[PDB]
């Protein structure tokens, strides 16, 4: 895990609220969320490396992340 | 439970001029006989900004689909450049192969596509309006992204 | 609001871990926004298995099936 747990935990809980105020998680649940979040963001950045190496564009842009989302399909 | 399994996709006549059709050799398998429809499509992502610039290039609607292993060459015409934003025309976007059962997408095969000019003048001094008749399309065939989605096969 | 769950050094680390050499200053906002959505989509779906299965504590396995439901990306055939 390359993300510190406490700040991520606050974000998860504040998201948890806006759906329904009454809602609770647990240590090992929120750690599952984080494990996925890191794996997903890393996946996303490996795609951005594919552009850079093939085009002439080493500095990564928001466009590339957007693209890497579209190929996977929860922009779909 | 997953009634259709896609085994392989091969990108053909690649690289090629932008105006060439896409050609994918798709190999897939049925487990039960299929009753409801099976719909394949190729989507060209015109612009990362927004889904509004997707061009659905073709759609093969097939059914009922016998059990076993089948194969076909999915050809589809190049996108309409009239509709591609300038900024996005050159560089990297994405093509998608998609397959649907009973109107539910269950697999998405995607490739990055790099469109570059061939002539070093055009590479160096790229025109203000993209000249599509001089763009070469290079699909990154070695880096597919196959995403499966659990769907109701009932 | 402006509450975030991943720090800027965290983002450079993940970028580095993905093999990225350099990153636009604009990538921080976009990464975080992308992380908001992902988290929304997962948590919302995880709320289903807790609430329609009556509990108040979201289990490890509540998230697991929520994740199995997101669609799995592989890099070949």
């Amino acid at each position: 895990l390359l993300i510190r747990k406490l700040p991520f935990q606050r974000l998860v809980r504040e998201i948890a609220q806006d759906f329904k105020t009454d809602l609770r998680f647990q240590s090992s649940a929120v750690m599952a969320l984080q494990e996925a979040s890191e794996a997903y963001l890393v996946g996303l950045f490996e795609d951005t490396n594919l552009c850079a190496i093939h085009a002439k564009r080493v500095t990564i842009m928001p466009k590339d992340i957007q693209l890497a989302r579209r190929i996977r399909g929860e922009r779909a | 439970m997953a009634k259709v399994q896609v085994n392989n996709v091969v990108v053909l006549d690649n690289p090629s001029p932008f105006y060439n059709p896409f050609q994918f050799e798709i190999t897939f398998e049925c487990i039960e006989d299929l009753s409801e429809d099976l719909e394949w499509k190729i989507i060209y992502v015109g612009s990362a900004e927004s889904e509004e610039y997707d061009q659905v290039l073709d759609s093969v609607l097939v059914g009922p689909v016998p059990a076993g292993r089948h194969m076909f060459v999915f050809q589809a015409d190049a996108p309409n450049p009239g509709l591609i934003p300038d900024a996005d025309a050159v560089g990297v976007t994405v093509v998608l192969i998609t397959c649907t059962y009973r109107g539910q997408e269950f697999i998405r095969v995607g490739y990055y596509v790099n469109n570059e000019y061939t002539e070093t003048e055009l590479r160096e001094n790229p025109p203000v309006k993209p000249d599509f008749s001089k763009l070469q399309r290079n699909i990154l065939a070695s880096n597919p992204r196959v995403t499966r989605f659990h769907i109701n096969w009932e | 609001d402006n509450i975030q769950g991943i720090t800027k050094p965290a983002i450079r680390r993940l970028a580095r871990r993905g093999g990225v050499k350099r990153i636009s200053g604009l990538i921080y906002e976009e990464t975080r926004g992308v992380l908001k959505v992902f988290l929304e989509n997962v948590i919302r779906d995880a709320v289903t298995y807790t609430e329609h299965a009556k509990r108040k504590t979201v289990t490890a396995m509540d998230v697991v099936y929520a994740l199995k439901r997101q669609g799995r990306t592989l890099y070949g055939f």
